[PDB]
RNA sequence: GUGAAAUCGCUGGAGUGGAACCGGAGACAGUUGAUUACGCCGACGGCGUUGGCUGCUCGUUCUAGCCCGACAGUGUUGCGUCUUGCUGGCGGUAGUGGGUUCGUGGCGGCUAGCGUACGUCGGUGUGAAAGUCGACGACGUUUCCGACCCGUCUUGAAACACGGAUUGCGGAGUGCUUGUCUACUGCGAGUCAAAGGGUGUUAAAACCUUGCGGCGAA
RNA sequence: ACCAUCUAGUAGCUGGUUCCUUCCGAAGUUUCCCUCAGGAUAGCUGGAUCUCAGGCAGUUAUAUUCGGUAAAGCUAAUGAUU
RNA sequence: CAACGUGAAUGCGAGGUCCAAGUGGGCCAUUUUUGGUAAGCAGAACUGGCGCUGUGGGAUGAACCAAACGUGGAGUUAAGGU
RNA sequence: AAUCAACUAGCCCUGAAAAUGGAUGGCGCUUAAGCGAGAGACCUAUACUCCGCCGUUGCGACAAGGUCGUAACGAGUAGGAAGGUCGUGGCGGUUGCGUUGAAGGCUGAGCGU
């Protein structure tokens, strides 16, 4: 059976990206975290201080408190035939902010923005929903100055 | 896998192209001949061989058009000659065939049967290069070439008929010989 | 592009293709039953039609079959108003069940053959 | 035949019992019907060829349930007052006379049946 | 007679006879763990707001 | 064969009142028409309550009661509950109550008699209100037993309050050994 | 007293090629029922439902050939940029005109199971009895199909794994103390009352009875 | 030694464990145990039901992410090596 | 407090509590994979099966192919065949 | 008037030896009843469609611990529940039968899955 140290097959996952070592950019720093907002954890190898299992390196959480360098993060994990929701304290350095709920909530605003236009100018409601990709339609192609190519197979040839 | 199924393979003309981009607003048009049971093979067909030619699959690419082929006039007899490619139990191989047939399809699915009987190939292995209709002259196997004469003739040496809707044992005398 | 991954994934254990005007036509009519408060009842009158579409202007067969064949702003609601169709087993056999369409097989999309095997399976 | 009273016809699903397996090849064991319960046993494990198991699916129809082949159901009369209960649906049940009434009695439920108009089942039974 | 055999054969099917459960959508409501000094405040803060 | 899941076409219900009380039976039986017929929610919550079985309908106390009529609006309606009414020695003052209940203790029905309150039984109910207008529906708690202080996480569990099966209670019944972080550990 | 099963003897019937038993389906033997209308059965029609096989006829899609014109070629007849044939694409289609595809198409023919918008009819049964009709045909015989010995431990048993020659009778989750949950009943901030006492002669019962005790109310 | 009793000695081991229908329906896996033919523990399963009357899903789409396996490379570091 | 009003597809009713059984020897197969010369050998990963399960086919067979089962009938088929 | 050489790959042949007599399952089959490519039709499941009946589940109607309607459904070891006018022996009560023949025993006509 394998050991159960903490840092355990992690020799790839906790290490620097080639030619990306040494200090730490500081945007990582300045950036906002507020309670409620979602982040990625990716561990950063080159602090090993408020590091995070490897169980949860690649996953999306929720943050639940902000302390002076570090947050409190709600991530889900599944034991068996449940998931259980996790918190973890991991410093800032592990942390990225998750683009996937910026995205959601600028469509939202900018349906409440549509809608507020609309009704103001007395334009129908507009459509707000996203759709599947529908089937391509009817179209004509020309074959002016882009007459068919007939192919053919070809032979099998002795690439020695 | 791709099998030859079906009496007399039909024909069909498929013509195809890669989905305009915004890089490429003008893509180049495909044309190619295939002999296949239904437009449904003849279509999946296309795009393998199009695919193996250029860098386009069928989720990028579009089917412009597929019409099925007919033979001008089978009230003629002409020499096929079929250009192929085909894989054995070892290697890979180039053949080429020739057949007597009213219909190019006709000529194609004896050049099938032909290579399912003396190779043990299935369709899956075999690649129609080209096919096309050869001149008497130019004909290059005995087989064919040995009915290339306006004096033909022949009987029909050993005749076993087989009756058909009538008892199994009769008292009657079988003949094999009919001069 | 939501439906079509599906039909990819459940490729070797369905036969699926574009019905035309007489396949929609005669599953309606022949093989036709509503999803009536979770009961399955057969389509004999209009009058079940309007009961569940009526809301949405569908009142008849014919409206029906129109919305299944244009594909109209209430497709989900008419085909989940229709219980999945019990298709009889084709008179003249099948072929292989195991090997797609373009292998001389079954499975896969036939295309505009599923009225070709609708028509027996009807 | 048909249910007295009505024009539905009485059919049985089965006619044969379902015997207890093994009861032909032991005297030990009795034919009245035992589930096997054995780890192995064909015949739970439903092979072809063996006696099938008693199901629910057997079930005579509702309607002619406990009919007998007359058309009619049966009650049992123990004495002269027990006829009236037969009184009314007398076009759909028949009395019988139990076994432990006497030679005596029965005289009396005999002659009390037929003035009555109620069918017996055994009336001509028991005759010292 | 060896008898340690580790095994996840059958191990998914029973997690999801009964389905994966998910969290609930409450758990975010709880302000458990969170920092004293801002728990103190918001005491403070809530103690005092008028009603009216 | 149909690929479906056959662990949860059966549902355990109550048809009819397990109790041989012939009064309850014929209650039930009352209700249930009602419910039928007038199709009421407020008479299927009648029926629903009066097959169930007694540990679901705990007591209710009169100052509950009294709370539930001195609200704006709630004092000419008829109070309906199908627990226990009892009385309560910590009420001082009982206002004017009209309630419909299965049984009123002796000294509940007495105060609520002499405060000039009506008790009415459920077929008196059925008369007065057949659809349930004016009335305010009420029950006992059903969580305040001292079973169900013994259910929940286990007691030796991380932040558990769960009561312990003990025989007696006393520093010598389990209170030393994770319990206490002096032995071994607390949790 | 009764007098079971196993086992056994006789009489009659029937089967009998290296097991015998057994399930399904008939037949035979046998057993049993049977009041013009009505029962128990059959046949032919009609209707409903689900069909199976099989023809015509319109149209739709994609396409010709025949026929005409020039050009190129040649498995070519008759007597040589000859002629007659024949082929190939290409250009025409007026006329003629088949293949392919299927239709929210139209008109047919033969026939099955199940049920009875229902008709036309026959066999039988109204004292016996005989016969006839109907249903079964169950541990009898005979055919066609299926068919390995049960219980058990086991991943796996018909097993060359163990127990079992046969039959009868007996034969194994109980009592009590203590918990806990659940269901039902009474009363309800209470409830139950103990030992005991009083009375009770269809008197070991029932009935009455507690400053105090148990549990609960911190 | 034999006789009676304690004694129906204990057995994580072997054998047996007696009516019919209906409905639902597993596990041989985790952790701890002088533990490995056994237990406790979680899981899987049944029953009782109770509260309600849209938020879920062994499936997709969109958006955003995680990884260092196949392939590739060694005329890129390390280690071989003609 | 004021206003706005349900913002991908498909399917579908959802959630809660309590009491408790049996199990805790597994085995097989496509694919991946460690030890071993190999093994109907030993050990793992995903999924599906047999165990617990009959039915048509593979002459026969726990696992293979088809397909899962109330009790009957008519029609049509799967795999397999004539 | 075609010939020569070297290759290639289909079937066939050699390589190809084991002990009771024996196995494309057997008989047999040779323009096959073999090998490969194909075509019509045909056969056959406890599967699919439709029709009847039994039960379960859900829902519903009815002044009823009942009846009825309707749709879907029905595998099962260990195990869990439900129903049993299934069966056995007592007690408190109730209903009756019996020397004109009870219990017990042997065994025809039926009833119930």
């Amino acid at each position: 059976t394998n050991s159960k140290g903490l840092r355990r097959g992690t020799r790839y996952m906790f290490a620097r990206d080639f030619r990306k070592h040494g200090v730490e950019h500081l945007s990582t720093y300045y950036t906002q975290y507020k309670r409620g907002d979602l982040v990625d954890i990716k561990t950063n190898g080159a602090f090993q201080k408020g590091m995070p299992f490897k169980a949860y390196h690649g996953r999306t959480g929720r943050i639940f408190n902000v302390t002076r360098g570090a947050v409190g993060i709600i991530v889900n994990k599944r034991v068996r035939g449940n998931i259980l929701p996790k918190r973890i304290n991991i410093r800032i350095e592990h942390i990225k902010p998750s683009k996937c709920r910026t995205d959601f909530l600028n469509r939202v605003k900018s349906n409440d923005e549509k809608r507020k236009a609309a009704k103001s100018a007395g334009q129908p409601v507009p459509a707000l929903k996203r759709l599947p990709v529908a089937p391509r339609g009817a179209h004509t192609v020309t074959t002016q100055n882009n007459e068919p190519e007939l192919l053919a197979p070809l032979r099998f040839e002795i690439v020695a | 896998p791709t099998k030859a199924l079906g009496e007399t393979l039909n024909e069909y003309v498929v013509v195809g192209r890669k989905i305009p981009t915004e890089k490429e607003p003008v893509t180049p048009i495909w044309k190619m001949q295939i002999f296949a049971t239904n437009h449904v093979i003849a279509k999946s067909r296309f795009w393998y061989f199009v695919s193996m030619l250029r860098r386009v699959k069928k989720a990028n690419g579009e089917i412009l058009s597929i019409k099925q082929v007919f033979e001008k006039n089978p009230g003629t007899v002409k020499n096929y000659g079929v250009w192929l490619k085909y894989d054995s139990r070892t290697g890979h191989h180039n053949m080429y065939r020739e057949y007597r047939d009213t219909t190019v399809a006709g000529a194609v699915t004896q050049c099938y049967r032909d290579m399912g009987a003396r190779h043990r190939a299935q369709a899956d292995r075999i690649h129609i290069l080209k096919v096309q209709t050869v001149k008497a002259e130019d004909t290059k196997r005995a087989g064919i070439k040995m009915f290339h004469d306006a004096k033909i003739r022949f009987p029909l040496p050993h005749r076993v008929t087989k009756r058909k809707n009538l008892s199994v044992f009769t008292t009657a005398r079988q003949n094999t010989h009919f001069a | 592009k939501a439906t079509l991954p599906l039909l990819r994934i459940i490729e070797p254990y369905v036969a699926w293709g574009y019905p035309n005007n007489k396949t929609i036509h005669d599953l309606l009519y022949k093989r036709g039953y509503a999803k009536v408060d979770g009961n399955r009842v057969p389509i004999t009158d209009n009058t079940i039609v309007e009961q569940s579409l009526g809301k949405f202007n569908i009142i008849c067969l014919e409206d029906l079959a129109h919305e299944i064949a244009t594909v109209g702003p209430h497709f989900k609601e008419a085909t989940n108003f229709l219980w999945p169709f019990k298709l009889n087993n084709p008179t003249g056999g099948w072929t292989k069940k195991t090997n797609h369409f373009v292998e001389g097989g079954d499975f896969g999309n036939r295309e505009d053959q599923i009225n070709n095997l609708l028509r027996k399976m009807v | 035949v048909h249910v007295s009273g009505t024009k539905v016809k009485v059919v049985k699903k089965k006619l044969t019992k379902f015997k207890r397996h093994e009861s032909d090849r032991y005297r030990r064991v009795a034919p009245s019907w035992r589930k096997p319960k054995g780890i192995d046993n064909r015949v739970r494990r439903r092979f072809r060829g063996m006696r099938a198991m008693p199901t629910i699916g057997h079930g005579s129809d509702r309607r002619t349930r406990f009919v007998l082949p007359n058309g009619y159901k049966k009650v049992l009369v123990q004495n002269v007052k027990d006829l009236d209960m037969l009184l009314m649906q007398s076009y759909k049940y028949i009395g019988e006379i139990g076994h432990g009434v006497s030679a005596k009695s029965r005289k009396g439920i005999v002659e009390r049946a037929a003035q009555l108009n109620i069918k017996l089942t055994n009336g001509n039974a028991r005759l010292r | 007679a060896k008898s340690k055999n580790h095994t996840n054969h059958n191990q998914n099917k029973k997690a999801h006879r009964n389905g994966i459960t998910k969290p609930k959508k409450h758990i975010f409501l709880s302000m458990k763990g969170v920092d004293a000094k801002f728990i103190k405040n918001l005491r403070f803060s809530r103690k005092n707001n008028k009603r009216q | 064969g149909i690929d479906i899941n056959h662990k949860h076409d059966r549902v355990a219900r109550r048809t009819a009142p397990k109790s041989e009380n012939p009064y309850l039976r014929l209650l039930s039986k009352l209700y249930a028409f009602l419910a039928r017929r007038t199709g009421e929610k407020f008479n299927a919550i009648v029926l629903k309550r009066l097959r169930m079985s007694r540990r679901n309908r705990q007591p209710l106390s009169l100052a509950k009661l009294a709370r539930a009529v001195q609200k704006a609006g709630n004092e000419n309606k008829t109070v309906v509950t199908l627990s226990t009414v009892t009385d309560d020695a910590r009420l001082y003052t009982v206002p004017k109550i009209s309630v419909a209940a299965l049984h009123v203790t002796e000294g509940a029905r007495a105060r609520i008699l002499a405060a000039g309150g009506e008790i009415i039984t459920l077929d008196q109910l059925a008369l007065k209100s057949p659809k349930g207008e004016n009335t305010v529906f009420l029950q006992g708690p059903r969580s305040a037993r001292e079973a169900e202080k013994h259910f929940g996480p286990a007691p030796g569990v991380p932040h558990s309050h769960t009561k312990p099966y003990v025989r007696s209670k006393g520093r010598k019944f389990e209170r030393a050994r994770g319990r206490r972080a002096s032995r071994a550990y607390k949790n």
